[PDB]
């Protein structure tokens, strides 16, 4: 009796980014709760046709291919990690298709020009860039180092963390990239003597540069790491047959590295569009999941995915038109566009809004490595210029270390006795 | 009928596509001779062109309609522009197809496990540094420096440049990287005692880099740079913060590495003919066509994509519905087994890689002009004498 209507999924179930683990389940769920009202869609049916991506362009593109040549037309695309987004968003628009990430963090993403018929509810990843700043100025850092993976979503939150750190008054000494291999920048980092370094990679090759920072001795009182705050909490002590330094070896080659993340989750206990408040959209999604959620990967990013259900059952219901949706006419697909370009809703992650810039949240969580596991030290929201600090990092020392120590004019006085 | 999917840009609306233009007339003189010699004896090489204008889009659905519509191909030939190239042979390996390419330079595709079916005919710009490295010990440059732009294609030169000189007794002094203005890592370099430079850096970046070391006196007798070769011919004066004079006083001297075009040896290649021949009947088939670099790698191509599909044929079941993993084995293994004497040298695949020949040439007065060349295969460099000079009279030492 109601006609269905299908949306692509590639949900990255391994990889760089095992967003999908619990990502998908989120969507299951967000398509239950949307398909069982009768105010949204009373007369389509949203469906789900998926494939795991493996976080990959390259089995991304075969998908992409089984996706847009078989049976069911499809009205929109729902992409993973920031390389399939990237690759899809600028691929469909030969085919008039809209495309909707929900994990997608990349700055260059945020191009109208070159991906025009875009949205993701992901926040952008130039976010954590004003909080680096913050704890450059709050500890008196004025030359850093970066290494990072040259991947676009790197490459552009390393641009747009050059442009805010030089507003400061700040500069990047020295700069770094690999591949596939971090061993010769690392050791060109230890050979140019750097001290405040900031890591720009995925955990599987974050685990390979630490490795490599290992082998260098590029750790302790004279060094401080800023990595990023969506990797598992024991990415250190995962067994990696690709690497050789061991557990024990590794647990203290990374300790004490500061990271941020953002919060992805609205703190308050209000209900929300699919009345539902967070804890018991979480305690939900715990009870769907297979494994416990600290070790289920893209934990932090089902809010997302749940919203970017929502909203695209909402953007669909402001226009109620599909079925004669095909891959070569602009009308319905650039009606779904201005439908969903002025999307306003309280989703479970907060008010969902798709903005151009792609920064709706303000809180960045600032965490620190302390004797083998995570300890909060501090939350700042940038448009307000709030630091929540809480006294609580730790150093070798009692103070946090500085790069390029001072000259000391030290002077020669007379011997007393 | 052997049908081989064609990529590259024939549209007169992008400017790559002068590539493809120029490239065309060498691409039917060798289908053109295979098919009279008939080497493929009751089969016949059938060349499907699909053209994409280097966008990424239009490359991909080029791509996805000539998988579906188009018939069974057996290989992938060409990609001219990075970004397609990289897109499609990436994803190869799920339609078992081997791509062959003669105009994708840049190194990150020599990684053999995210592009394990891709090939090239054409030597990536990190096999110049084999090159460099027989440059320097033939001067006895023992202690180097870098002045490096911090994008993939440079960083990637930079990390292999690294590990050739690993084992032999060349130091690299200091080490630098920029990544909008080189001024203030020129004075870092300067201020090291830094005397031979190797830069990797864009055209864009070159002239800043030459005004700064002219600023900062970094030239002259006792100072030489050796950076890239590719650059477009005459592009200094088409910039328009230094006038011209300096600039051009800055820079001369200045050591490119790039592969080279043509062979220019005699000896019959596997056509019967001889590079200059080749050369001539190329220049005398295309009428107006702007002349190309990859003509000679074309040509080359093709050949090698005939002798493969012979030599797998005789390994030989036959069909290809984009499901056989062993007919796609069959055809790595026997491109794998490339060699012969081409237009352009010898053939000879490492990893995927050609094993082709770098030329040097020096900017003297107003012109960049050949100072030798580098044998890859044999490993052997000649440097032409009575054309490279110095300022000075005995060569810059560190
Ligand atoms: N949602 C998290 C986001 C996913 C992505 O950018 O593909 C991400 C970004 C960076 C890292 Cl290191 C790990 C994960």
């Amino acid at each position: 009796e109601r006609r269905a209507v299908y949306i692509g999924a590639l949900f990255p179930m391994s990889g760089g980014w095992p967003g999908g683990q619990a990502c998908q389940p989120a969507v299951e769920m967000a398509l239950e709760d949307v398909n069982s009202r009768r105010d949204i869609l009373p007369d389509y049916e949203l469906k789900l046709i998926h494939h795991d991506s493996k976080c990959d362009p390259g089995q991304a593109t075969k998908y992409l291919y089984e996706l847009l040549y078989n049976d069911p037309i499809k009205i929109i695309l729902m992409p993973g990690c920031s390389s399939v987004s990237t690759l899809v968003a600028e691929a469909a628009r030969m085919w008039n298709l809209i495309v909707l990430s929900y994990g997608s963090s990349s700055p260059a993403l945020s191009n109208r020009q070159r991906f025009p018929t875009f949205f993701r509810t992901h926040p952008s990843a130039t976010l954590h860039n004003p909080t680096r700043v913050k704890l450059f100025e709050k500890w008196g850092w004025k030359k850093i180092a970066t290494i990072q993976q040259t991947t676009e979503v790197f490459t552009s939150t390393l641009d747009d963390l050059e442009e805010r750190v030089k507003e400061a008054g700040i500069e990047i000494t020295f700069r770094q990239s690999f591949f596939s291999d971090p061993a010769v920048p690392v050791k060109n980092l230890k050979r140019q003597d750097a001290r405040i370094i900031v890591g720009l990679f995925y955990e599987t090759e974050a685990r390979k540069v630490f490795c490599e920072v290992y082998k260098e001795r590029l750790f302790g009182k004279k060094y401080v790491w800023f990595l990023i705050g969506w990797y598992a909490d024991n990415w250190f002590k995962i067994y990696d047959p690709s690497i050789n330094c061991t557990v024990d070896e590794m647990t203290e080659a990374v300790e004490g590295h500061i990271t941020t993340e953002i919060v992805m989750l609205n703190p308050a206990n209000t209900r929300s569009i699919s009345n539902m408040t967070s804890q018991e959209f979480v305690e939900k999604l715990t009870k769907r999941l297979k494994r416990h959620p600290e070790e289920t990967g893209g934990f932090q990013e089902a809010p997302l995915a749940y919203d970017a259900i929502w909203a695209l059952a909402l953007a669909l219901n402001k226009t109620s038109r599909l079925e004669d949706f095909n891959y070569n006419n602009q009308t319905i697909t650039d009606q779904i566009y201005r439908a969903m370009n002025s999307s306003s809703f309280e989703g479970v992650s907060g008010h969902v809004v798709f903005d151009a810039s792609g920064s709706r949240m303000a809180w960045t969580l600032i965490e620190q490595l302390q004797g083998g596991s995570y300890k909060k030290i501090g939350y700042y929201d940038s448009t307000k210029d709030d630091l929540s600090w809480s006294k609580t990092d730790k150093w070798i020392g009692g103070s946090p270390p500085a790069d390029q120590t001072l000259v000391i004019k030290t002077f020669r006085f007379l011997s007393q006795k | 009928p052997l049908s081989i999917m064609g990529l590259m840009p024939l549209t007169k609306e992008v400017a790559k596509g002068s590539i493809g233009r120029g490239v065309l007339p060498a691409v039917e003189l060798a289908i053109e001779q295979i098919r009279n010699e008939s080497l493929l004896r009751p089969y016949f090489l059938d060349l499907r062109l699909y053209d994409t204008e280097c966008d990424n889009a239009k490359g991909l659905k080029a791509f996805y309609d000539a998988i579906k519509y188009g018939p069974n191909h057996l290989m992938v030939f060409g990609g001219v522009c990075p970004s397609v190239t990289s897109i499609i042979a990436e994803s190869l390996q799920g339609w078992n197809l081997v791509q062959l390419s003669f105009a994708a330079t840049t190194p990150v595709l020599a990684d053999k496990k995210k592009y394990p079916y891709f090939f090239r005919t054409v030597p990536s710009d990190n096999a110049v540094n084999p090159a460099i490295l027989k440059l320097l010990k033939h001067y006895q440059w023992k202690r180097v420096g870098t002045l490096t732009q911090d994008v993939q294609r440079f960083s990637e030169v930079r990390n292999d440049l690294t590990g050739v000189l690993y084992g032999e007794d060349i130091e690299i002094s200091d080490t630098e990287s920029f990544s909008n203005d080189p001024c203030t890592s020129v004075k870092k370099l300067k201020g090291n005692d830094v005397r031979i430079i190797l830069g990797q850096f864009d055209q864009n970046m070159a002239a800043k880099v030459f005004c700064c070391a002219y600023e900062e006196n970094m030239y002259g007798s006792k100072y030489q740079w050796i950076i890239p070769g590719w650059y477009e011919p005459s592009w200094w004066e088409q910039v328009h913060r230094c006038l011209r004079k300096n600039l051009l006083a800055a820079m001369e001297g200045y050591i490119g590495v790039d592969f080279e075009p043509l062979s220019s040896k005699q000896i019959k290649t596997i056509s019967g003919k001889t590079p200059q021949q080749y050369e001539r009947e190329y220049n005398n088939k295309r009428s107006g066509v702007g002349p190309s670099k990859f003509h000679g790698y074309a040509y080359d191509g093709i050949w090698v994509i005939a002798k493969t599909l012979q030599r797998a044929m005789e390994t030989l079941i036959q069909d290809f519905n984009y499901t056989d993993h062993t007919l796609g084995r069959i055809i790595l293994n026997a491109m794998n087994e490339t060699n012969f004497f081409g237009v352009t040298g010898q053939v000879v695949f490492r990893n995927g890689e050609r094993m082709g020949t770098i030329k040097f040439t020096q900017f003297q007065d107003s012109r960049e002009v050949k100072v030798g060349e580098y044998n890859a295969v044999a490993d052997t460099l000649e440097i032409i004498n009575d054309t490279i000079r110095f300022q000075g009279s005995e060569p810059p030492k560190d």
